[PDB]
């Protein structure tokens, strides 16, 4: 079959490649259609639909069943962001950023901004919480560096806001999720494990100073925390790495 | 254009250099300073390939090639038609890439993010300093490194390979490509896997983490988890990027034989070297 | 013609500003690389023939 | 006389900071090309690998 | 009436003008740089 | 300094978890091995519990059987000498049948047979590994993604030892079993046919391996940098976006103009991946069959000059 | 052309200042470069 | 032929404007380059021939 | 009138003869050049 | 025949006229680089072999 | 009805203009192709 | 026969129609380069040696 | 009055004549040094 | 053979339909490739040299 060719140069090489084009146009179309699952259609800065929405059109509407009778999820479908966002435009041409109208942290926006999940818990693949206090974990304890439980907490301003006195654990990956901290008022917060640095003698929170832990938002449950209180708390959390910049390094 | 959610996440702020001077985005992309930067690099460099490609004399893409200064030059400018154009491509090409890096920081430090992307590309930076500027400099000419064509870099890569005989048998290259096979396997597991779970047997209920972990340890024993395959993969990647780096720079410096001959002081150690038998008694 | 300050209410001036002087440098750094690596306009090798040095 | 004094100071940050990126690539670089030149490759020099000279 | 940018009439106008002048400017400039290259060196 | 969420800072344990029953046989899995803390530093401790079926059982001792092969034979190429053995392992081999045998199976035994036998081995073994990663997917209700994508190492797999051998009509186009000779297999093979440098599929499958090291170093530096939002649960951002997900989205966007989802981006990784073994046996394939000359063959196709 | 000085009333005059001593220095450099590069104009050698 | 005004009431103004200078320079650029490279259009080697430059 | 770009029918109007008018100043300076061009070195 | 206009009541008019646009260009660019590539028809070579601007 | 929210009329409307740009690019091409066919047939 | 308009109550017009048209102009393309590829029916060479131009 | 950035039109003017004084003195003395350039090796 | 019809109540329509035309357009056109790699059906080839076009 060597230099065997239907017409010009086309032998079962050119013909296999120019096939290969062919196909690696129609999976791009598949790819980047399957990815317009989210965020479609798009609009303008004040919500109404936009004249451009691309040149993929919008795929066909596909169902998930989820896992334990918490419904069902059609995508692409009707948004829910319907919450206020305390945002005013800084121009009246597009494309130039919103700035808070308030107090940004408390408000939700920006890098501290939160999205409206289910206000119920994650469940494992047992239908039990997935995440849990290790104290009411059964089992559950510390097997490998250092200990963050009675540890003090120092904000990014280098002053103690708390202490640890539990360690949230995710029990099917059994891993630490969320280190719990009592402040001086005697309430509690959580505080994601990636955004502390646990050290020999005290945890660091570069994100928060220590007069933003009072502004966590905080759980209904002292036993149980759901997907939009994790998300609030950790919306916060990532917040204070901008919105906490001029308490730095004191 | 903008997502159904983009909207709270454009604010003012988070820029390195610049302020509120190029705070802004056309289209869907994020402008900044290194914005600007890149632009004007990638605009420059790709203007200038076409203009080595009028002096070439070809038009056909796959014949386009911007050749490096002769060894002659050594590491000094080249004449536009000779070398320069490369130089000057080379520059804008750095230039582009160290604002994109730097750019992607300003959008990690707006959505309030890691800087775990600018990080793992400059890795990727780094590699391609090393084929252009590092080791050329080390071993004293700009006509070491490759040429900017589709097909010519290629033959690049074939010369320099061949100039060590085999080049299968530099070490490091052995530790890249077994880092770059794994990687492979990897994205494609965990693809496979996150799909599977999300995409069940028609009918059925969405999977949890549970079935994912459920699932490899049925098949192989062990789950690394949904943490630790995002971890393994950034490190698979960025080990293949420094030991490709680390092979290229250890070959033509340090190492100027057939990479074959090496692997003759494993097999020439006191105890075992005169025993005869096997392959090399 | 003389309509053509409307373009000023449809694009911001920061915006086409920015993009216009990104545009002008570029094309300047152009001329005068294409105009440096042509042998019969390279000043710089004129000169160079002209006064000997070379 | 404050204002020419505000108006130098951006502008030699600016300078400033771009001159320390470019002092600091050529630093690098120099260093290279010193690790370069007291190893054996001028005795070991490689072939050329493209077809220009 | 149809303000994508936020700019009235009158502000477009003016902003129209001070462009100009300087496009003008840029404009002159290069023409007798043109004009003293091609006494230089003609390109046709 | 700043927590990178690479390493994790402290360690839990609890009681081990056995895992989903589903459809599963539960008596052919077995018990829970150790914890590894080495191992938990970066991902999970526990180890186990594995599944032992029918087909697993097929596949243990095809493979067993495959490396005890390899392995008596390099015993039998040191002389049966330790010190020896180990001088030289990744110098030992276990070659196909000489050209002059062409797809026979009366080669000797040190002249091809025990190569033919260790092959048929080895043949059992993956086939009877792709049946056990399609059935564990079916025993827990999953859809059969690994195995759709095993297949796709398994067509390279196939071409350089099977199907391309049958088609140029020798078993000494195939690859030999050792660490050096089968790199002088690969060598040999870019050499005899041009250069595969100009293969375009051999271009092609390198483009998917090094967009796979591109798009996995990607998602992975994406996925760690949207952590602090719960972004490693992936599923769950799947079934009820968080601010984790967007953000990794409009990172993207704002980066490259263009973002995928939680879902599509896993669809990106799975095709990205198999493209590389997919286009890679198309072009082992065409190479000795169709193209004898890469270099020539781009030559006439616009590739190289002429 | 007497108007210019509005250009301070659309950009921010600190930043200006700024990116405007960056392209002054990058540009002195390339130049610098160029003549570097040609033999009748090194000074160095 | 009456009704192209139309056009605008379908496609934004803004991002037509965009594309169509962005086409408009590239197209401009494309047809320059490929003058410069037929020999008997390059103007600056028909000037180097004309006036005796090499 | 309907559109997708919340523009009013005469609103498009004065937007696509401003847009006519500098097309066809583009126009007549490239049809200036092509002559100037073709006088020096036609092409047919 | 006469009801061909009923393609805008199931195609989208924007999607479809950028489609249209893009793909004309493309065709035309690929008409002209094709009849550049043969010789009899490489206009630009055809009037320097005809003028003698060799 | 249909699927992309035009009435029937505004289709109509719609098809006219886009056939009416259609003629117009088609005579500019005629005109082109008799001219290049006078200058050079290619058959 | 006259019951073939049903194949519109399976398959989506759109998609029917999109993949239609690719697939006849991909396959008019593919016609057309062979037909250029044989030197008896490139119609370019054809007219070329007819007329005596190369 | 058109302001984005917060400069009153008397702050842009003193700030624009501080900004032009500078730039012709830099002009200035970059002149000197072609000049100088000039003399000890023209470029013409 | 008169109930073959029930094909269609086990498998779906689309999905028959579409891989049943895909599988029809690879054959025609693998054998249409064929038939022109044989020099002895290669009908340009045939026509070529039948009116000794080249
Ligand atoms: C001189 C050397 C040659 C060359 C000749 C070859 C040859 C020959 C081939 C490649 C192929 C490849 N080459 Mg090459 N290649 C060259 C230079 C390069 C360069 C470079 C920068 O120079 C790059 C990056 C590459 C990269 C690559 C990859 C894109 C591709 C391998 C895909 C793969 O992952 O296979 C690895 C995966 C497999 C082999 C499949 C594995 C699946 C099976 C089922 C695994 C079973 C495991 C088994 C049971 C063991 C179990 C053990 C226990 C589980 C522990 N080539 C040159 C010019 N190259 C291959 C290809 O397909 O491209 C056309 C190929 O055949
Ligand atoms: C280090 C691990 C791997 C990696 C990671 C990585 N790459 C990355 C990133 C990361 C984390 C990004 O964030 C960044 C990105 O945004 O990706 C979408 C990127 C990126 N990696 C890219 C490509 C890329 N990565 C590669 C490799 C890798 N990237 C590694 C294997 C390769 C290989 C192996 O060839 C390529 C081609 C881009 C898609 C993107 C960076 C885009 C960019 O730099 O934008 C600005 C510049 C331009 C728009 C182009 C400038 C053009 C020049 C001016 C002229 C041409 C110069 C060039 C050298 C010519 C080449 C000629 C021939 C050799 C072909
Ligand atoms: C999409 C293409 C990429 C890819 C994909 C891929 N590979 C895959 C998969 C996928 C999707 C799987 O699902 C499958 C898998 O299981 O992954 C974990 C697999 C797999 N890919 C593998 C390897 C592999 N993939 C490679 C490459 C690639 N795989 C591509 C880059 C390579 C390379 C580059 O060379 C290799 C080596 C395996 C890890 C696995 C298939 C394993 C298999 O079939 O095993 C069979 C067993 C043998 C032949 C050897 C057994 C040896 C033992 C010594 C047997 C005896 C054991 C003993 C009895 C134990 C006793 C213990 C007690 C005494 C305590
Ligand atoms: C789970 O989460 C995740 C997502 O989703 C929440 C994601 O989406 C993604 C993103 C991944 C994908 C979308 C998959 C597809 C990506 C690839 C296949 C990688 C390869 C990408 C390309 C080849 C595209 C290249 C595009 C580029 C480089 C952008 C083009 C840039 C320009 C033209 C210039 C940009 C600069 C500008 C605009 C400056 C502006 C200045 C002036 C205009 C002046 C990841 C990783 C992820 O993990
Ligand atoms: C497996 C895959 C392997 C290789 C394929 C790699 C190339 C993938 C390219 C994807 C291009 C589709 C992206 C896209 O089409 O994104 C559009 C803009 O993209 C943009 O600016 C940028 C467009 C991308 C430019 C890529 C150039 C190469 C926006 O779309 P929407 O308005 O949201 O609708
Ligand atoms: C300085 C840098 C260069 C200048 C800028 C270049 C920028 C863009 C240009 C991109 C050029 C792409 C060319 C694609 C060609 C497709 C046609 C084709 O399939 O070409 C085939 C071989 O190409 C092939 O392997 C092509 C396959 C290449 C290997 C795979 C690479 C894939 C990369 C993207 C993957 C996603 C052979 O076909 P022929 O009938 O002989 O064609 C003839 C013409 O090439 C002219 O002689
Ligand atoms: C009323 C309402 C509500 C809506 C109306 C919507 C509107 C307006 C629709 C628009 C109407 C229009 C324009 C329709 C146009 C339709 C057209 C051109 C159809 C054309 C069909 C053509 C077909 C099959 C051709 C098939 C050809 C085939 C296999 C060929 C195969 C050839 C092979 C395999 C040989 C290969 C040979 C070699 C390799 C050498
Ligand atoms: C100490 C002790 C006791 C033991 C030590 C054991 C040791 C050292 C083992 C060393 C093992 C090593 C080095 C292995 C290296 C292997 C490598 C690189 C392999 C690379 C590629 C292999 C490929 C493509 C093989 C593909 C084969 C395929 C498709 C199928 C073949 C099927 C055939 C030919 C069946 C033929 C038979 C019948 C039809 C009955
Ligand atoms: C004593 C008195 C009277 C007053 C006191 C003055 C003092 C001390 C301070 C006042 C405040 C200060 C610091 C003001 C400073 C102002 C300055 C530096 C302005 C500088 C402007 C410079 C400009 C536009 C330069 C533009 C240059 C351009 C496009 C060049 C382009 C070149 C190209 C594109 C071709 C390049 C050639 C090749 C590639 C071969
Ligand atoms: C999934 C779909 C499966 C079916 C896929 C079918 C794909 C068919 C694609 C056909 C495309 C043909 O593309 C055309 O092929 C001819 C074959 O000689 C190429 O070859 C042509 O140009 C080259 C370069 O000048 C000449 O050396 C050659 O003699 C000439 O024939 C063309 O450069 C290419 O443009
Ligand atoms: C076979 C390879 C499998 C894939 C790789 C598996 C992981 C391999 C080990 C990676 C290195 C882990 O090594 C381990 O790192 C962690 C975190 O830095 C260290 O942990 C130590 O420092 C951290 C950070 O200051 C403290 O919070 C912790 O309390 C302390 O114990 C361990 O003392 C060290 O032993
Ligand atoms: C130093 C050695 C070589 C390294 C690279 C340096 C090369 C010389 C400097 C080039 C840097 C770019 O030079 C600069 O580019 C930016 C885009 O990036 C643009 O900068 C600016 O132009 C106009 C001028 O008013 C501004 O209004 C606009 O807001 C801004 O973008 C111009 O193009 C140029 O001022
Ligand atoms: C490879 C390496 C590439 C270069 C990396 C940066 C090298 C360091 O570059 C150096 O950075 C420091 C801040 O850290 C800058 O910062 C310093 O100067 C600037 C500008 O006058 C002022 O803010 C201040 O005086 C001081 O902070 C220096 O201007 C720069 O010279
Ligand atoms: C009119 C003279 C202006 C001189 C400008 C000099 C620019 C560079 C200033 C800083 C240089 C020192 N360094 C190493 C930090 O770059
Ligand atoms: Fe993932």
């Amino acid at each position: 079959m060597v230099g065997v060719t239907a017409f010009g140069n086309f032998d079962l090489a050119s013909l296999a490649i120019y096939s290969f084009w062919i196909f690696l146009a129609g999976l791009i179309y598949y790819l980047q259609t399957e990815n317009m699952r989210e965020g479609y259609p798009l609009e303008n800065e004040d919500g109404t639909p936009a004249a451009n929405q691309g040149p993929f059109p919008l795929p066909k509407p596909k169902t998930f069943i989820l896992p334990h009778g918490r419904g069902t999820l059609t995508v692409p479908g009707p948004e829910s962001e319907d919450r206020p966002i305390a945002l005013a435009r800084t121009a009246v041409s597009e494309g130039f950023p919103h700035a808070p109208t308030g107090d940004p942290m408390k408000d939700g926006v920006g890098p501290a901004s939160w999205v409206a999940r289910r206000d119920l818990p994650e469940l494992d693949g047992h239908g039990h919480n997935k995440i849990k206090p290790m104290k009411a974990a059964a089992g559950f304890h510390v097997s490998a560096g250092k200990n963050p439980i009675g540890l003090p907490v120092r904000g990014c301003d280098l002053e103690i806001a708390g202490k640890v006195v539990d360690i949230w654990v995710d029990i099917p990956e059994q891993m630490a999720r969320f280190l719990e901290v009592e402040l001086k008022d005697g309430s509690t917060r959580l505080l994601p494990m990636q955004m502390v640095k646990v050290q020999s003698n005290r945890v660091h929170v570069n994100a928060l100073s220590s007069d933003l832990f009072a502004g966590i938002p905080t759980i209904k449950s002292p036993t149980e925390v759901t997907l939009l209180e994790e998300d609030k708390i950790c919306g916060y959390v990532a917040g204070g790495l901008m919105y906490a910049a001029p308490k730095r390094k004191s | 254009a903008l997502l159904s959610f983009e909207q709270k996440y454009r604010v003012p702020g988070g820029t390195l250099v610049g302020g509120n001077l190029f705070d802004f985005w056309v289209g869907p992309f994020y402008v900044g300073f290194f914005g600007v930067a890149t632009f004007f690099f990638a605009a420059l460099g790709i203007i200038l390939i076409a203009w080595s490609a009028v002096l070439q004399g070809t038009w056909n893409p796959q014949l386009i090639s911007v050749y490096p200064p002769a060894l002659e030059y050594g590491l000094g400018g080249a004449p536009l038609a000779k070398g320069g154009l490369w130089q000057i491509i080379t520059i804008c090409a750095t230039g582009a890439f160290v604002s994109w890096a730097l750019r992607e920081v300003e959008i990690c430090r707006k959505l309030g993010i890691g800087y775990h992307i600018p990080f793992a590309f400059a890795f990727a930076i780094l590699a391609y300093l090393t084929l252009v500027l590092f080791r050329p400099v080390m071993m004293g000419a700009w006509g070491y490194a490759f040429p900017y064509g589709i097909w010519t870099h290629l033959d690049w890569v074939s010369n320099t390979g061949y100039t060590y005989g085999n080049f299968h048998y530099n070490p490091a290259h052995m530790i890249a490509i077994s880092f770059f096979f794994t990687n492979a396997l990897a994205l494609a597991l965990h693809g496979a896997l996150v799909l599977s779970a999300a995409n069940p047997e028609k009918g059925k209920e969405m999977r949890t983490p549970d079935h994912e972990d459920t699932f490899f340890r049925d098949l192989v024993g062990y789950s690394i988890g949904t943490l630790g395959i995002h971890r393994l993969g950034l490190l698979l990647s960025l080990s293949a990027v420094f030991f490709s780096a680390l092979c290229m720079i250890i070959t033509g410096t340090i190492w100027f034989d057939q990479w074959v001959d090496w692997w003759q002081w494993w097999v020439k150690l006191p105890w075992w070297a005169n025993i005869p038998g096997g392959i090399n008694g | 013609m003389s309509k053509f300050y409307k373009i000023w209410m449809i694009f911001d001036p920061r915006r086409v500003f920015v993009a216009q002087g990104v545009f002008l440098f570029l094309l300047a750094v152009m001329i005068h690389l294409i105009l440096l690596s042509t042998p019969s306009y390279n000043w710089l090798e004129i000169s160079a023939a002209k006064y000997n040095r070379v | 006389t404050n204002l020419r004094l505000w108006v130098a100071f951006q502008m030699m940050k600016g300078a400033g900071w771009a001159g320390g990126v470019f002092f600091g690539t050529l630093l690098l670089i120099g260093f290279f090309r010193v690790v370069g030149r007291m190893l054996p490759i001028q005795e070991n020099q490689a072939p050329a690998p493209n077809i220009t000279g | 009436d149809l303000g994508y940018t936020g700019l009235t009439d009158e502000q477009a106008q003016e902003l129209h003008s001070v462009y100009m002048s300087g496009l003008w400017l840029f404009s002159a400039v290069a023409i007798v740089a043109h004009l003293a290259v091609y006494i230089w060196r003609p390109w046709f | 300094a700043e927590y990178q969420n690479i390493f994790s800072q402290v360690q839990v344990r609890g009681p081990a978890d056995l895992g989903m029953t589903e459809d599963v046989n539960l008596a052919n899995r077995s018990g829970v091995g150790p914890f590894s803390t080495l191992l938990g530093w970066f991902g999970n401790a526990q180890l186990g519990p594995i599944y032992l079926g029918s087909l697993g059982v097929l596949s243990l001792f095809s493979g067993l059987m495959w490396f005890f092969t390899i392995g008596i034979w390099f015993w039998y190429q040191a002389g049966w000498n330790p010190a020896v053995f180990l001088r030289d392992l990744f110098f030992f081999s276990l070659e196909p049948p000489a050209p002059e045998y062409g797809l026979s199976f009366a080669a000797p035994l040190k002249e091809g047979g025990l190569w033919l036998i260790a092959s048929f081995f080895m043949f059992v073994a993956v086939w009877s590994w792709w049946g056990r990663t399609y059935l564990r997917a079916q025993a827990l209700g999953m859809g059969k993604h690994t195995a759709w994508a095993f297949l796709s190492a398994i067509w390279l797999w196939m071409v350089l030892g099977f199907i391309r051998p049958i088609l140029m009509g020798s078993w000494s186009e195939a690859v030999p079993y050792g660490i050096f000779s089968h790199l002088d297999w690969t060598n040999n093979f870019s050499l005899v046919h041009g250069n595969l440098f100009y293969n375009p599929f051999h271009g092609l499958s390198i483009a998917f391996l090094y967009g796979s090291a591109l798009l996995f170093a990607m998602h992975g530096a994406t996925i760690l940098a949207v952590s602090r939002f719960g972004g490693e649960r992936e599923l769950e951002q799947i079934a009820d976006r968080g601010t984790a997900a967007e953000r990794a989205a409009l990172f993207w966007r704002w980066t490259m103009g263009f973002n995928a989802t939680m879902e599509g981006i896993h669809r990106w990784a799975i095709w990205m991946a198999v493209l590389v073994t997919l286009t890679g046996g198309i072009g082992i394939l065409l190479s000795g069959t169709v193209v004898d000359n890469w270099y020539v063959w781009g030559q006439n196709h616009g590739m190289a000059p002429l």
